[PDB]
C-alpha cells in the first residue's frame, strides 16, 4: 500500500486550490477514512481534517470553515478542499489512511506555498 | 492533557537509545499510542503502534527486531527502545496518541492522531 | 342524571345522619348515590390517564440500507478489512470464500470477506416504563332533577397525592371524596408500547426479547441500534462482492404477536387505560335539596315519552307541564290500584320539581315500581294521568 | 479454460475409442472431460431460466381502509344493516351493544349494530407455476492450452426440454455435441415462483396455498376481488353507534421469517434465473480434432512465473513464461521420481500444452494431476530445463 | 330480455285477480323479481319482492294477508295472487326484475330495477261493466279544400278502463290521435280517435277504426263515411 | 323511512337540473345506494342513474354522459344532476333506496319542467253527432283539443249565443310525446235539444285568447 501526493504547488489568494492524493490499485478510495495534518516550520502537526464522504466529516480543533473535502473514485484519489487561500498556509499538509496490512501510510508530503 | 518526549541525543551504529513520551492528564491505560518518526526535511513515516494494555504491538518494516515499543500503564509513559540503530534512523521523533475508541466500534470509526509529542532529535553517526 | 342507561349500575343507600357512603368507582360502571333528605346523585369514573412515562427501549422495525462496500484478502493473507467495520452506524458479516487463480490470488483455498453497510432506522417502536403515583383520575357528577339528556353538574380531579376532592352542585351544596381503599390493577411488570399510532400494555419479558435493533436509551444524538444484524442479511458471498438485503416491514409481524395483549389508547401525551376501581368515602354534609318550599303544581301533565323499563327495574318518565305555575313540586307516586293512592313504591330521583316558569316545560323523573301490577300517577285530583304498569 | 476454481468439479473419463462420455450437469459445479486424441473440455451450466409463468394466486401483504360508516337499531327492531355490507370490496362486523335513552332509544337492553369498511390492497406478492417446457438451459464451454489471465476459443449453447441437442464451433478445435435430459425444474407439479417486493423465490406448492394472508385466485381481472380480507381487518371497541377498523399493517417482515430457508431466485427482466440445475448430458465429441499435432517441440528455455498451485483436487496449476521465437511449438511436460532418464509417472490434465505466440516473451498455463508422494514437475528439453518439487498427500 | 304483464281487469271488492308476468331473454330462475304498483296519476309504491327460488318472499304492510307472490320458474313466469281487493288497490302493476348477484354480495353491492314490465291495469268498484258504443266522426263536406280532412271515431259510455284503437287493422298510425278518455258524471268514460287523412285520399282509401274492450268483450269495427 | 322530493322543479333550458331526495332522519346519505329512475307519460319507469359516491355510480341503459349524481351530508339529501337540460328530458325521476325492515322506499317524484319552451296555440276540431247515433235519439258534440302549449286551457259551450252549462263534460290536459298538451270536451244532449238551436259552437281558450268552431243540423 502507497500514496502519493505531489511534492507541492503554490496557490494565490483570490482562487481555490485543490490538494490531491492518488491512492493505490489495492485500495479502493471511496471505502478509507482520510486524515490530514497540519505541519509548519519546527511545530508538531496536528489533526487538519478528517473526510470519508460529504456527511461523515469532522475537521479539527482550531481550524475554520474554508476547509472540506472531496473524493472521486474514476481517479481512485482523494482531494483536501482549501478555497480561499491566504499567504497564511505555510504548512506541509500530509494525507493519512490506515490499513490492516500496511498499519498507517503517510503520502510524500505537500509544502503549502502562496504566490 | 500534555505529551513530553525523553531520551534524545547521540549514538553511534550498533548503539542503543530508550526513548520516553511521559503523558498525564488522562487515562493513559485506555488509548492507542503511536510513534513516528521523520529525518530532516524529508517524509513522514510511521514506526511503532501499542494497545491500550500492551498486549499487542505492530512496528514498521524497517524497525522490527530491533525497535520495541513498551508501554507501563501504571506512570503513565510511552516507551521505545531502540536496539541496534543504524545511519537512516536519523530522524526526529514524536509520540502520538491515537483516538479515543471504547469499545473498538468509536462513534464514526475514526481512530486518528490527534495529539501529538512536542518531538525529540536522534542523530545516529 | 347519567347512569340511567349503564348497565353497570349500583345503587347505594345511604344513612339519615352522618355523611358516610363508600362507593367503588370502575369503568363502564356507575353509582347512583341516595340519602334520606338530600338528593340522589350519579358518579361515575370516566377517564385513567398515566403520564409521564419515561422510555426504556426501542426497538427498529423497518430499516434501511446505504453506502455499502466489501473487502477481500488471498488465502494466507489474513483477514479482510474495511475502515467502516470500527462504525457503530455499519452493519458488517466476515466469513471465507474460495480463491483461486481466477480472482486474482496465487494460491487455491478460501480468503477472508468482509462486507458492511450503513444501518438507518425508518421506522421504531417505543416501550415506557408507567409508574402509579403519576396516574391521574377523572370523577363525573350529577344531580336529579333534569330532563332527557346525560349524551348543575360537576367533575373534579383525582391524583394518588392528592385523594381528596370536592365538587359543588350549584344551589345543592358541595359534596367530597376521600379516594382510595383498594385501586390497581397491576404495574412494575408492564411496559406501555407505542407503535406506528397504536399503543399496547405488553410483559416486560416478552418485550426484553423482541428479536429486532433496539437501543436502549430515550435519545442521543444519532442513537445506537444493537443487534442490526436482525433487519439486514448478508447472501450470496461471490470472491470480492456480498450483497446486503434489509429484511421487509416488521410491523405486521408485531401485530400478530401481540394477539391477545391489552390494548390502550393515547390522549395526549398521557396514556389512557381501561382500568378502574378506586373506592371513595363521599362526605354529603353540605347537600341541601334544593327547595322544599316548593308549592305542589296545580296544572295538568301529558307524557313526552312511552315509561321505558330499564336494566334493573326502575321506570323512567318524562312529562310535560303546561302552567306558569312553576316553579312547583311535581306530584308522584305509584298507586297499587288504587283503593285511595296510597303510596307502594319508592322514587329514584329525589324530590321532583318544575324549574322553570313559563310555559310548557319538560322535565324527567326515575321510579322504583313494586312487582306485579302497579300504576304511575303523576299529578293530583282531575286532570292528572295514570299509566298502568308490570314489573318483571 | 473456466472450472479451475471451482470447488465441485468432477473429472470424468471417457472411453478410447466410441464418442463416449455422459456426464451429469449442476449449477456451481462443472466437469472436466478428458478423451483420448481430443482436447480436455470443461461444460458448466450457468444459467436456468424460465420463460412466461402462468400465474395461480397473489396475497395481499398491505391493506388500506376507505369510506367506513356504521348502521345501529334499538332493541327489537331486528339486526342492523348497510347498503354495502352486500358489496365484495367492504369488510363488516356486526354486534351487540347496550342502548338507552342517552344514546337515543326509546327502550333499554341490546340493539344491533354493523360497521363496514372498504378494502384496498396497496402491496401484493403474486406466484406463479413453471411449467418445464418454457424453461431454457445455457450451457459455457472453453477448451484447454490458454494462459492464466485469460481465465476471464470457447462456446456457448441453448438447451430445451423439446430441443436437448446442440452444436458448438470451436474455432480450429472442430465441433461437439449434446444430447441432454432435464429432470427436476418442479419435480413434478410442485415448486411455484413467487414475487414479493422486488426479490422472488420459489417456494413449496402446499405452503403457499396456505398462507394466512388475503387473496385472489385469478391473473387479474378489472378491480381484482380479494378473499379472506378479514384477516388484515380489524374491528374493536364498538360504543353505541361507531366501531372504530383496524389494518394489521405490513406483513412483510412475517413471510420473510417464513421464508428462511426457501430457494431463492432473481429475475431481471420477467424472464426467470433460477439457482438449481440436474440436466443430465451424453456428449458426442467424434468431430473434435485435436489443434495442432504438427508442432514441434520448443527448443528454448522456460522460467516459472507463479509458483505452481495446488488446486482443491489436488491438481497442479503450472503457468511458465518462453523466451523465444520458436513457436509456435508443443511444450514439454511431465512428471516424478526420476534420476532421469526420466519415466512419465502421472498424467496431464491439459491435451497437448502448446506455445501459441511466435515472438518472444510469451505466457502459457497447463495443469497437471500428479502422482502421490514426492514428484517433480519438469518443462524444457534437456539441457537448461526447469525444475519444480511437488509433493500429493 | 323483455317482460310482459297479463291478468288485468276489472273485479269487484272482495273478489280476487291473477297477474302473470311473462319473462323471456334471460335466466328468470337467476333474479329476483318485484311487483310495483302506481294509482292513476299518483307515485310509485312497492308491493311485493320474490327470491329466485321462490322461498323468501316480503310484502308492503297495506297488502299483508291479501296479496300471495309467487312464481314457476319452469313457466317462466311470476305471479301475484290478488285476494279480497279493497278500492284502494287500483291502480297499473309493473313486475320488475332486479340487479343480479353472484351470491349474496355482488360489485358494489346494487340490486336496483333492472328491467319494467309494461304494467297491467286493475280497477275495483262495485259498479257493472258497460261496453262502449262506437259512432263514426265524418268530415264536413269540404274534403279537397284545405291541406288535409279529419276523420274519427266516438267510443261512449263504457265503464272500465282500458280501450284500444287502431285504425285500417293496424295498417295506418300516422297522424293517428287517439284522446284520453273523459270520466263522465254518470260513472262512465268517453273516448274519441281521430286521425288526418290526405284531402284527396277519401274517395279511393276507405277507413274503418277498430274498437277493443276487452273487459266487456266488445270488439267493434264501425267504418266512417261521409 | 321516507324519501321527500319536490313535487315539480323547473330548470332553464341548457342549465343543469339539480333534482334533490332528502332521506328521512334515520339514514344516512353517505352509506345508502341511491338508485334514480325516470318515468315519461304512457310508460313504464326504468334505471335512471344508480349513485353512491363520485367513483362509484352507474349510468342506466341509454342514459346520456351529461348526467350524474351528488350528496350534500348537511342536509342528508340526494342530488340527481341533470346537465345540458334538453326538453327531451321532460318526465318524473323517483328517488327509491332499500332497506332491511321497510323493503322498498320510493320518493314522491318530481316532475321536471324545462322552461323556454314556445308556446303553442291549439287546434280544434268540432264534430257533429253522427247518424247511427242520431237514430238512437242521442247526439253528443266533439270537441278536440290538441297541442296547445303551456298546458291550461277553459272550454266552454255555445247555443245560438247562449251559455250552455248542462250535460258538458271536459278532461284534463295531458302532455303529448311532442312535449305539448291535449284535451278534449263532451256536450251530450238528446236528439230533440239537437235539430232545435241553428248551431252551438266549441270555445276554447289558451293563455287569454280564444278560437270558436261551430256546428250546425
Amino acid at each position: 500500500p502507497v500514496l502519493t501526493q505531489p511534492p507541492s504547488l503554490s496557490a494565490s489568494p483570490g482562487a481555490s486550490a485543490r490538494l490531491p492524493c492518488t491512492l493505490s490499485s489495492d485500495l479502493s478510495v471511496g471505502s478509507k477514512n482520510m486524515y490530514w495534518y497540519q505541519q509548519k516550520p519546527g511545530s508538531a502537526p496536528r489533526l487538519f481534517l478528517y473526510y470519508y464522504s460529504d456527511s461523515d466529516k469532522q475537521l479539527g480543533p482550531g481550524v475554520p470553515n474554508r476547509v472540506s473535502g472531496s473524493k472521486e473514485t474514476s481517479s481512485n484519489t482523494a482531494f483536501l478542499l482549501i478555497s480561499g487561500l491566504q499567504p497564511e498556509d505555510e504548512a506541509d499538509y500530509y494525507c493519512q489512511v490506515y490499513d490492516s496490512s500496511a498499519n498507517w501510510v503517510f503520502g510524500g508530503g505537500t509544502r503549502l506555498t502562496v504566490l | 492533557v500534555q505529551l513530553v518526549e525523553s531520551g534524545g541525543g547521540l549514538a553511534k551504529p550498533g548503539g542503543s537509545l530508550r526513548l520516553s513520551c511521559a503523558a498525564s492528564g488522562f487515562t493513559f491505560s485506555d488509548y492507542y499510542m503511536d510513534w513516528v518518526r521523520q529525518a530532516p526535511g524529508k517524509g513522514l513515516e510511521w514506526v511503532s503502534r501499542i494497545s491500550n494494555g500492551g498486549g499487542s504491538t505492530w512496528y514498521a518494516d524497517s524497525v522490527k527486531g530491533r525497535f520495541t515499543i513498551s508501554r507501563e500503564n501504571a506512570k503513565n509513559t510511552l516507551y521505545l527502545q531502540m536496539n541496534s540503530l543504524r545511519a537512516e534512523d536519523t530522524a526526529v521523533y514524536y509520540c502520538a496518541r491515537e483516538r479515543y475508541c471504547s469499545g473498538g466500534v468509536c462513534y464514526a470509526g475514526t481512530k486518528y492522531f490527534d495529539y501529538w509529542g512536542q518531538g525529540v532529535l536522534v542523530t545516529v553517526s | 342524571i347519567r347512569c340511567i342507561g349503564v348497565s353497570n349500575r349500583d345503587f347505594v343507600e345511604g344513612m339519615s345522619g352522618g355523611t358516610w357512603v363508600d362507593v367503588v368507582l370502575e369503568h363502564g360502571g356507575c353509582v347512583t348515590v341516595m340519602a334520606q333528605d338530600k338528593p340522589t346523585v350519579d358518579i361515575e369514573l370516566v377517564t385513567t390517564t398515566v403520564s409521564n412515562m419515561a422510555e426504556v427501549r426501542s426497538y427498529c422495525y423497518e430499516a434501511s440500507i446505504s453506502d455499502m462496500a466489501s473487502d477481500s484478502r488471498c488465502p494466507t493473507q489474513g483477514e479482510a478489512y474495511l475502515d467502516k467495520q470500527s462504525d457503530t452506524q455499519y452493519v458488517c458479516k466476515r466469513t471465507l470464500v474460495d480463491r483461486g487463480w481466477g480472482n486474482g490470488c496465487g494460491l487455491f483455498g478460501k480468503g477472508s470477506l468482509v462486507t458492511c453497510a450503513k444501518f438507518a432506522c425508518s421506522k421504531k417502536m417505543t416501550g415506557k416504563s408507567i409508574q402509579p403515583e403519576n396516574l391521574e383520575y377523572r370523577i363525573m357528577l350529577s344531580v336529579h332533577g333534569s330532563q332527557h339528556s346525560g349524551m348543575n353538574r360537576a367533575k373534579v380531579e383525582i391524583t394518588p397525592n392528592s385523594p381528596r376532592a370536592e365538587a359543588t352542585l350549584g344551589g345543592f351544596g358541595s359534596l367530597g371524596l376521600d379516594c382510595e381503599p383498594r385501586t390497581g390493577l397491576d404495574f412494575s411488570d408492564l411496559y406501555y408500547l407505542t407503535m406506528n399510532n397504536k399503543h399496547w400494555l405488553v410483559h416486560k419479558e416478552w418485550f426484553h426479547d423482541i428479536p429486532l435493533p433496539w437501543h436502549a436509551g430515550a435519545d442521543t444524538g444519532t442513537p445506537h441500534w444493537n443487534n442490526k444484524e436482525a433487519l439486514v442479511e448478508f447472501k450470496d458471498a461471490h470472491a470480492k462482492r456480498q450483497t446486503v438485503v434489509v429484511l421487509g416491514s416488521q410491523e405486521g409481524a408485531v401485530h400478530t404477536a401481540l394477539a391477545g395483549a391489552l390494548e390502550a389508547e393515547m390522549d395526549g401525551a398521557k396514556g389512557r387505560l381501561s382500568s378502574g376501581h378506586l373506592k371513595c368515602r363521599l362526605k354529603m354534609d353540605k347537600l341541601r335539596l334544593k327547595g322544599v318550599s316548593y308549592s305542589l303544581c296545580t296544572a295538568a301533565f301529558t307524557f313526552t315519552k312511552i315509561p321505558a323499563e330499564t336494566l334493573h327495574g326502575t321506570v323512567t318518565v318524562e312529562v310535560q307541564y303546561a302552567g306558569t305555575d312553576g316553579p312547583c313540586k311535581v306530584p308522584a307516586q305509584m298507586a297499587v290500584d288504587m283503593q285511595t293512592l296510597t303510596p307502594v313504591g319508592r322514587l329514584i330521583t329525589a324530590n321532583p320539581v318544575i324549574t322553570e316558569s313559563t310555559e310548557n316545560s319538560k322535565m324527567m323523573l326515575e321510579l322504583d315500581p313494586p312487582f306485579g301490577d302497579s300504576y304511575i300517577v303523576i299529578g293530583v285530583g282531575e286532570k292528572k294521568i295514570t299509566h298502568h304498569w308490570h314489573r318483571s
